[PDB]
């Protein structure tokens, strides 16, 4: 494993700042200094598929425009492409290529370091299971991970235990999960866009986090999976057509016949003007999470908007304005936004149906056309469910669908 | 008089009907289901809004069924053209045969909210007798009058036809119009204008609807969820006291038994 | 005069099914209401009844109004056909029926025994035959000393023992002093007990007054049957000269029809010469009348 | 020998309705079964048709199996009361009938003008009267010249013309070799056509045979009536030393039941003395057989 | 033959029927009705016209056929009809084809009027294929109830009762045996196999009629078919069976 200063860099400006020139290199290489390294667009440093590429040990690096290819793939001795140290605070790492089986960027322990603007493009022929992170964040504060491009790597941006950072405009492409979150507590994250994924995004125990604005476009079985967060905020994100499927390992969550946003054990948290389009379940609520700020948002085009397997009554409205549903069958006498009459959008057969998946040869029945209208005539039937007084009567998010 | 003389027979005929007999135990064994399923969930106003909807599925159903024949099934039957020979006029053997159709239903509700007024106080211990006598007095007196309307609406449609085979199709169309189409009428007139159409007149069409007028008397003081009540979330737009609620209905029922005494009158 | 019926035209709209009805009915008598199905019968009882209107036309039922609640309590009525109540009781409809004619309820029970329904009283009318159920309609009719009858075919559906008890029991209503009023089909055998046909056409009342007006007016054939006699061919000239006749249908069986205007020397060439085996010397019938009236008004 | 019921005992359940019949119905004459309202005379008719089950004894008819569809192609049959199909219309009715039975549709509507229905045909059978549905159930049995008749009451509320020319469409259909079955109550009248009576009680055939059989086997009165005699009351002892109950009801019509066994010899003291202004020596009718068939059973 | 010449009556006798006109009008505008909010608002809405022919369907071959029998019987041509040259089995076999063909035509007016307003409102190769399915099973469902009608009708002796009969197989078949197979799951589990169910689904012929409806289930098509006509033929061999102990 040689090292950076080992090949051979033209210097532009004597500030520590050095420009590799267009030429392959070959092997791993090292930063132990704070030089901050250009490349010109030629610049192939093409490692020999064994070994973490590019490793940085320095604080302040500006790794600026260099394209790494094929590493290792050996996840347990964290072969990555670059490689960042603990002692490695504040590296810059922008607008770099990236292909080879393993982690594309693995930083742990480090400070305000940015990874920007890089176009990571893991594999293609693993089988999801030993790819390799794309940005794996491990107890970092103070990372900014901005306008990536993550493609077919092994579950995109996975963060562990990481407390202060922004995840800002990263696209994400056909890789298991989107982003990954795991005990990252206070965490933010804006504006990305994942596609064709196993999991949109992994929300797993992290506390006190803002999802804001980001889009997950035909992912599989999850759109935004979230477990055991409190006093996070869900807001303006805009999940469509979570298709059915299932991650291939079923480590951390399960199968799923497509579900927009799953709520699991989440106490306290805002969901506010987001939209569910186009799922087979717009969300799922589970009996352990409730009593949460839920009011804005917009289940449109979904089979089953709400599944809520439970009896207490769960109101979905704060400040009397609650959410836009499709299949809501209201009016609105006084011209406010809200809709006049609640809606309930589970039945009691809706809910037979998930305790006995046989009723659904039943479905079609003039008996269950009966039980539906049975409990809109005779309400003490109705099970307590997940009804939302004053429903709105418009669109909320007319300007997510650009 | 006369007139009890009348009601007399259909008193002691309508009891032989095995037909309502069936139908209102029906409606007790459902009065006192609703009222059981009402103390195990404990709210109080879900169950006054299916039993109210119970009745109005029920008590239009058993007017109908006891009333539909009753000139058209004297008629046919050659046993009017004899009764107009008797000491009679064509005014008493109608209000005769309204008093007695209309104890059956006085009867056929106090025996089907009477059990369940029984399936309450003996079931949620702790219950407020006062407020429980207050709201099922005020079922029993106004599941009458929802009856005594449709009632009226039998002699109406019965006075029309002259074959008691379609005195049954009227019977249903009648039953069918103003308990669960009407509803649908409305709320499809809500809905496909998204409450655009008239936001002032559409909470005076609930009026023109006799178990609208029956729902919301029940519904007065427990409202509650709107969405239990449906088309009735309405009804608070109406800016009518209560009590003129009552004189609606019973105007629904001199309206047309006047007019089921003027058809009766060239028959 | 117990019904006085005068000038009326009764109309259904535009098509006048009577016209120009003037009947008299006596306060004893017996009337009989005769002719075709569509001759306005039972149309015509309604008249009486008040509950049609007389268009054109004034009836006066015992001096006063014919829809007067005043007179229907002495105005029996038993119509065509009336399945009456099929689950009411048979005792019970009579006693429903009591109530409402103000008779009281003591005449109830004997009224079932006087038409023979004692055996299936208390039995639902349902479970009852035609004839079962004119006995019924006669038992109603007959509460509270009714000062008119008004049968319309009182006998359809039934024995001739029991047509024969309930022209007996017309007959006992006579001498009480109550008009009866026929509206009959069973023509042979009324005769008897009526007082006074009143047979109509399609129209207009034809032709009323008793059965000895009806033959003085309406000459009609006396209808001697000899059955029996001794020489039958010889005999066909034996009527002949006298101006009849003499149809013969078997060997020795010549039912003559003669003029009745010369009764005595008919039957003396009869007695003096063949042998009487057995004759049936028949008088025109209510059913010859019948025949004579309706196709001489069309 | 058209229909030759022997033996038979038809019983409902239990109860032996009917008990030892032995009737015999010729090729030619016309039957006419007469009773009570409950002595069995339309279930007689429903061994005959073959419908209801002969138990413990056989009926033989046209010398066949009485449930033969080959032998129900020549047997009409009108049943009691038949309110047929009230929404299909009176020609039409009648077009159905004759394809079941197998009758030329050129059949149908001279037999409207037979039966007289014509005018109110092509129209529905609610807007029928009784009569009318009568002349119409009469209709569906004339069809495809059937060799044996089934008539149940044909003549209920049915006019005194219409059934007069009903017996005549009987009396054609006896010349072309029809037997038929009449079942009445309207017994007066129906005697100059039938050719054996057959009068029953509620379970035994009471007695058969012509009314010739009937008045020699039972002795019955001949009722004479002497009106517009010249005295009466001394005409009280001029029948009663014959052994006659001179009963008069007017002040000069006795009412005499003799005992048409000396006719000639009374006759000429009617005829030597006393006027015989009208005369009316009537035969015992069918009326009066059964009057005295049925209490001699009780 | 007949078993037409009864048949022809029953057409024009169906054909003025005040109560079936006033049905097979409110059928067929409740069909386009859905059809319109099936489109404006395709399988999804064949599959809500499955549960309004199980609606009408049955209500329409009981409204023709619980006074069949007994309503002739009541009439007193059936005594006479029997003296005909006619079995039993004619009367009962030529009254079937003539309800039958009326509830066939019902459908034609029906759907046909349904199958116009998706063709004008719109795939039609695949709709001459969904609708031809549709339109034979739903006489086929028709002709079931058809030939329960006539079995009710045998057995009761009254017009009234018949239709407290006929009001009673409508209950029972449809909204009753589905809601009793509902409670057998919520409420029974130690002894309810949910894996038996898809095989207790044949013993209902509404039920069968959604089946073949819903594919477009462990049973193949094919016996799905003869399952529903094996109702038929039960059905009208046990109303023969109880037309001949009259
Ligand atoms: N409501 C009515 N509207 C029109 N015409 C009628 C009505 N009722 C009866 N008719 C006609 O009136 C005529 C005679 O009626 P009706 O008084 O019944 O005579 P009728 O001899 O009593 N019939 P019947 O019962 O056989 O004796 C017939 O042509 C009927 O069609
Ligand atoms: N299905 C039956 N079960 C029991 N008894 C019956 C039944 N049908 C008829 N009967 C009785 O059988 C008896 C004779 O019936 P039926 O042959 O009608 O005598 P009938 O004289 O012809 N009746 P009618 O039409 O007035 O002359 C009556 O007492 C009936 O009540
Ligand atoms: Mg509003
Ligand atoms: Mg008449
Ligand atoms: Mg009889």
């Amino acid at each position: 494993a040689p090292q950076s200063i080992t090949t051979l860099p033209l210097q532009p400006d004597g500030e520590n700042r050095w420009r590799l020139p267009a030429g392959e290199y070959q092997g791993q290489f090292t930063i132990e200094q704070p030089m901050q390294l250009r490349c010109e667009p030629g610049a192939v440093i093409q490692s020999q598929g064994q070994g973490s590429s590019l490793l940085i040990s320095a604080p302040d690096v500006l790794v600026e425009g260099c394209t790494l290819y094929e590493w290792g793939s050996d996840l347990t001795a964290m072969d990555s492409a670059v490689f960042i140290l603990p002692a490695a605070e504040r590296a810059q790492i922008s607008n770099n290529r990236m292909r080879g089986p393993g982690f594309g960027v693995f930083v742990d322990g480090t400070r305000d370091v940015q990874v920007i603007g890089n176009e990571i493009d893991g594999d293609a022929g693993v089988r999801s299971q030993d790819r390799g992170n794309g940005i794996h964040l491990f107890a970092v504060s103070g990372a900014r991970v901005l306008h990536n491009h993550v493609r077919n790597a092994r579950d995109g941006i996975y963060i562990d235990t990481s407390n202060g950072n922004h995840l800002e405009g990263n696209v994400i492409e056909d890789v298991r999960y989107g982003v990954h979150y795991m005990f990252a507590n206070e965490n933010s994250l804006i504006d990305n866009v994942t596609r064709r994924t196993r999991t949109g995004y992994a929300l797993m125990q992290s506390r006190k986090l803002t999802v804001t604005g980001n889009r997950s476009e035909q992912d599989q079985n999850y759109g935004i999976l979230m477990n055991y967060i409190t006093y996070s905020t869900i807001t303006g994100n805009f999940v469509s057509d979570v298709q059915r499927g299932d991650t291939g390992g079923d480590s951390m969550i399960s199968g799923g016949e497509g579900k927009a946003l799953f709520i699991y054990n989440s106490l306290f948290n805002t969901i506010e003007n987001n939209h569910f389009e186009k799922s087979s379940l717009g969300i799922h609520l589970t009996a352990g999470s409730e009593d949460n700020r839920i009011s804005g948002n917009a289940f449109v085009g979904n089979q089953q908007q709400v599944k809520y397997v439970a009896s207490r009554t769960q109101e979905w409205s704060v400040d009397g304005r609650g959410n836009y549903w499709s299949d809501y069958l209201g009016w609105d006498r006084n011209n406010d936004g809200l809709g006049d009459i609640a809606y309930e959008p589970n039945d009691n057969v809706d809910r037979l149906l998930w305790l006995y998946p046989q009723v659904r040869l039943l479905m079609n029945s003039p008996s269950i056309e009966v039980l539906r209208w049975v409990q809109r005539a005779f309400p003490v039937i109705k099970s307590p469910g997940v009804q939302d007084s004053h429903p709105l009567m418009k669109l909320p998010t007319e300007k997510l669908l650009t | 008089n006369q007139v009890w003389n009348i009601a007399r027979k259909e008193l002691s005929d309508g009891l032989r009907n095995r037909w309502l007999l069936a139908i209102s135990l029906l409606f007790a064994v459902l009065a006192v289901g609703i009222a059981w399923l009402g103390a195990a969930a404990s709210s109080i106003p879900a169950t006054i809004a299916s039993l109210a909807s119970l009745a109005t599925f029920l008590m239009p159903l058993i007017a109908l069924l006891l009333a539909y024949d009753a000139i058209v099934g004297e008629d046919e039957g050659g046993t009017l053209m004899l009764l107009l020979t008797y000491p009679l006029g064509r005014g008493q053997i109608l209000l005769g045969k309204f008093v007695g159709h209309g104890l059956i239903l006085a009867l056929a509700v106090l025996i089907g909210f009477g059990c369940a007024a029984l399936a309450i106080a003996l079931l949620v211990e702790g219950v407020e007798l006062g407020m429980l006598f207050w709201a099922f007095g005020r079922f029993m007196i106004s599941s009458t009058l929802l009856g005594w309307v449709f009632l009226a609406f039998a002699y109406v449609l019965s006075g029309k036809v002259n074959e008691k085979s379609s005195a049954a199709g009227l019977a249903l169309g009648v039953w069918f119009l103003f308990v669960l189409v009407f509803d649908l009428v409305l709320l499809a007139l809500l809905v496909l204008s998204e409450g655009k159409f008239n936001p002032e007149l559409l909470p005076w069409l609930l009026l023109l609807n006799p178990t609208d007028i029956y729902r919301l008397i029940n519904l007065s003081g427990f409202e509650g969820s709107g969405s239990a009540m449906g088309v009735l979330s309405l009804g608070a737009d109406l800016p009518v006291p209560a009590a003129v609620l009552w004189l609606c209905l019973l105007a629904w029922i001199g309206v047309s038994l006047l007019l089921a005494y003027a058809i009766f009158r060239r028959r | 005069n117990a019904v006085e019926i005068q000038g009326v035209s009764q109309r259904y709209g535009s098509m006048t099914v009577l016209h120009d009805l003037n009947l008299n009915l006596g306060e004893g008598e017996v009337l009989g209401l005769f002719g075709h199905n569509g001759a306005g019968k039972t149309t015509s009882m309604k008249l009486i009844l008040g509950l049609l209107s007389p268009s054109e036309g004034q009836v006066k039922v015992l001096g006063r109004a014919p829809n007067d609640p005043q007179v229907r309590r002495q105005l029996g009525y038993l119509p065509e056909n009336v399945t009456f109540y099929p689950q009411l009781s048979g005792r019970e409809t009579l006693r429903h029926f009591a109530r409402l004619k103000g008779a009281a309820l003591t005449q109830v029970d004997e009224l079932l025994e006087q038409v023979g329904l004692a055996h299936a009283a208390d039995r639902r009318v349902k479970t009852y035959s035609k004839g079962m159920r004119q006995r019924l309609g006669l038992a109603q009719a007959l509460l509270g000393e009714p000062r008119l009858l008004l049968l319309d075919e009182p006998t359809v559906g039934l024995d001739p023992i029991a047509t024969q008890d309930l022209y007996l029991l017309i007959d006992r209503l006579r001498q009480r002093g109550t008009s009866i009023i026929l509206c009959s089909h069973v023509l042979p055998g009324v005769e008897a007990h009526i007082n006074r046909a009143a047979i109509l056409a399609k129209g207009c009342l034809q032709a009323v007054g008793s059965l000895s007006q009806l033959r003085a007016e309406a000459g009609l054939p006396v209808r001697i049957r000899a059955s029996g006699i001794s020489e039958r061919d010889s005999w066909l000239q034996r009527w002949t000269d006298a101006g009849h006749s003499a149809r013969g249908l078997s060997e020795s069986s010549i039912e003559v029809v003669a003029v009745n205007g010369h009764k005595l020397v008919l039957l003396r060439q009869l007695l003096g010469e063949g042998e009487p085996e057995d004759i049936e010397i028949h008088q025109p019938s209510l059913e010859d009348l019948y025949r004579y009236y309706m196709e001489r008004a069309g």
